[PDB]
């Protein structure tokens, strides 16, 4: 298990390309009927900034759930005492780009509890070997990693 | 509401150090990076440090670690920048700076803080009223306003009505007068018509010689 | 460490017109490119990040674009508050470094200024001192001659003048000059004038008034 190097991306291709998370269907607000199919994720393992005090952080498909809490457990097994941790979730924000899939709660954004940024190209690795769909090493501060729509599985 | 609130500015003799202030309100203070930055105008912005409040870790631009120290106190939400042995390459604004956890780049500023690093001792402003007279109005408005005379080092602040009053007001950049001293000037345009009924007075602040003055500008 | 060359140094655009500023890192900063926009007297504000994403709030008039070493600012139709120096910064190595920023101008039509004049204060007077103000209000262009008269005799050398940050909203200047005597050679005159010349005048103003 080799880490990934910062700005790499696995699969190597582009997001929203079939072979990734594949293609973004749509905005998901507050106000909305597909806002019902997201549900927060509750796991006393993972550590959910919410520093917007909504809870939106915890807001995901069940896809993203299922391959976050494999994570949860691989992050406690590579270094005990330390956690997965999610700084976004689904978002309201904007505080993406124009049409990211953290606005239909298909991506998260992710570190160490620890907040030890020498840990993340290691973190984006165990992603990949949870399953998630794309996994980028997006800045010294988080990997972002996100998940093939529902109906598309 | 973010904000980060720096300390005023400091008058400093040369081969002396300074210890300047940034508190963060409107967040979890220990739960975000604050960095520090400098802006002159020759070298515009440079990159200080970061400070991890959260874990204590802090990173130092190797241009400024002979210089710099950077500090918390989680308890007051306050970070602090010690800046040691300085020359006149130190005269400059310092910005406190926080990062949001998506990369070394920053979302909310300080208000920076100027430095002057000199041996010349502090000097206090007079303030006069520029009084509205006939001598001052055009098309129905009246030109009022403060001179700041006679003060070292930069800067001198100036509000009107408590700040209350911002419509129209220019307060001059500072000019260099021969002794080595400041002056300024704030003026304002109002009605003409309520000259009789408005109150206007300027509010001057000078931290390094601890100057608050107030004055009540009134028609001769 | 990484070198930012951010060029043009300086633009001077009327509004509605387009802006263009260019960012080029001396090596590969991938996408880890940002953009400030400081307005006069103020913090930089962030404004795109990630080379294009706009952060939240910032109108879809400004826009980036690039990756690797050549970056672009555009804002497509600027406005008068657009007047601010813009700055690039990468934090792809470290330290994080800034371009040395590009200021952006505004031009506009000629306005004429309003000329006010103050006497020296009593108080002022008092302390042996007499500052007389000549005030010139929301002027365009910059260029604007002041001379001051006293007994009309032209006056050099007593003076100093300065002008203000172009205007957000106007996108005018201001200027104040002061007259500097000691109270003895205030006394020793009766006529003190201002005389304005700029472009939005017919001929030159002047304001004045008697001592007494
Ligand atoms: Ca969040
Ligand atoms: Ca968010
Ligand atoms: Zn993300």
């Amino acid at each position: 298990l080799t880490p990934l190097a910062y700005k790499q991306f696995i699969p190597n291709v582009a997001e929203k390309t079939l072979g990734a998370s594949g293609r973004y269907e749509g905005k998901i607000s507050r106000n909305s009927e597909r806002f019902k199919e997201l549900t927060p994720n509750y796991n006393p393992d993972i550590i959910f900034k919410d520093e917007e005090n909504t809870g939106a952080d915890r807001l995901m498909t069940q896809r993203c759930k299922d391959k976050l809490n494999a994570l949860a457990i691989s992050v406690m097994n590579q270094w005990p005492g330390v956690k997965l941790r999610v700084t976004e979730g689904w978002d309201e924000d904007g505080h993406h780009s124009e049409e990211s899939l953290h606005y239909e709660g298909r991506a998260v954004d992710i570190t160490t509890s620890d907040r030890d940024r020498s840990k993340y190209g290691m973190l984006a690795r165990l992603a990949v070997e949870a399953g998630f769909d794309w996994v980028y090493y997006e800045s010294k501060a988080h990997i972002h990693c996100s998940v093939k729509a529902e109906n598309s599985v | 509401q973010v904000q980060l609130q720096q300390s005023g500015p400091e008058l400093v003799r040369p081969g002396v150090s300074v210890k300047i202030s940034c508190k963060g309100s409107g967040y979890t203070f220990i739960d975000e990076a604050l960095h520090w930055v400098k802006q002159s105008h020759a070298e515009s912005l440079e990159w200080i440090g970061v400070i991890r409040p959260y874990s204590g870790e802090t990173n130092y631009n190797q241009k400024f670690k002979d210089k710099a120290t950077m500090t918390v106190d989680i308890s007051s939400s306050t970070a602090y920048l010690e800046l040691a042995r300085l020359t006149s390459e130190d005269s400059a604004i310092y910005y406190c700076a926080r990062d949001w956890e998506r990369g070394d780049f920053f979302d909310y500023w300080g208000q920076g803080t100027l430095v002057t690093v000199s041996s010349a001792s502090t000097k206090g402003p007079s303030v006069f009223p520029l009084a509205p007279s006939s001598k001052s109005t055009s098309g129905g408005t009246a030109a009022l306003g403060c001179l700041v005379k006679d003060y070292f080092p930069e800067p001198v602040t100036v509000s009107w009505n408590s700040g209350a009053l911002t419509s129209g007001v220019h307060t001059f950049p500072a000019v260099l007068q021969s002794s080595g001293l400041y002056s300024l000037s704030s003026v304002v345009t109002v009605p003409s018509s309520s000259l009789g009924t408005q109150t206007y007075i300027c509010n001057v602040n000078h931290k390094p010689s601890n100057t608050k003055v107030d004055k009540k500008v009134e028609p001769k | 460490d990484i070198v930012m060359t951010q060029t043009p140094k300086f633009l001077l655009v009327s509004a509605g017109d387009k802006v263009t500023i260019t960012c080029k890192a001396s090596q590969s900063v991938s996408n880890d490119l940002t953009w400030y926009q400081q307005k006069p007297g103020q913090s930089p504000k962030l404004l795109i990040y990630y080379a294009s994403n706009r952060y939240t709030g910032v109108p879809d008039r400004f826009t980036g674009s690039g990756y690797g070493t050549d970056f672009t600012f555009t804002i497509s139709t600027v406005q008068a508050e657009d007047l601010a120096v813009y700055f690039c910064q990468q934090d792809y190595g470290s330290p994080p470094t800034f371009g040395g920023g590009t200021k952006v101008e505004i031009k506009r039509t000629v306005a004429a200024p309003s000329v006010f004049i103050f006497p020296p204060s009593d108080e002022q007077l008092k302390s042996g001192t007499a500052s007389v103000v000549c005030l010139l209000n929301n002027f365009y262009p910059r260029e604007a001659k002041v001379q001051w008269k006293v007994d009309n005799a032209l006056q050099s050398g007593n003076s100093q003048e300065s002008v203000t940050e172009q205007d957000s909203k106007d996108s005018t200047y201001s200027l104040s000059s002061t007259l500097t005597l000691s109270k003895a050679d205030y006394e020793k005159h009766k006529v003190y004038a201002c005389e304005v010349t700029h472009q939005g005048l017919s001929s030159p103003v002047t304001k004045s008034f008697n001592r007494g």
